[PDB]
């Protein structure tokens, strides 16, 4: 039980980096496709 | 930043097209003018 909740706890964090760094990548990729749009 | 000059290539061609546009402002015409001749020669025969 301990190692499952520290596995997840892992996971969890693995898990919010990577939401963070796709939502970092999306808003430049959003950025880039206005930027796009508006020419 | 290629499209950014593609587009002010297009503002320059925009203002190209607003400046032929303020000129169309300032067919139709030939056939007013044969109306106008028509009328012309009905007043040359009432005369």
């Amino acid at each position: 039980k301990k190692l499952n909740r520290l596995a997840h706890i892992r996971l969890k964090k693995g898990r919010d980096q990577t939401h963070e760094a796709k939502q970092k990548v999306d808003a430049y990729h959003l950025q880039l496709q206005n930027l796009l749009y508006e020419v | 930043k290629k499209q950014i000059l593609q587009a002010k290539r297009i503002r320059k061609n925009r203002q190209e097209y607003d400046a032929l546009a303020k000129v169309i402002q300032h067919h139709e015409t030939l056939k007013e003018l044969e109306a106008l001749g028509k009328e012309l020669e009905h007043l040359s025969h009432i005369k």
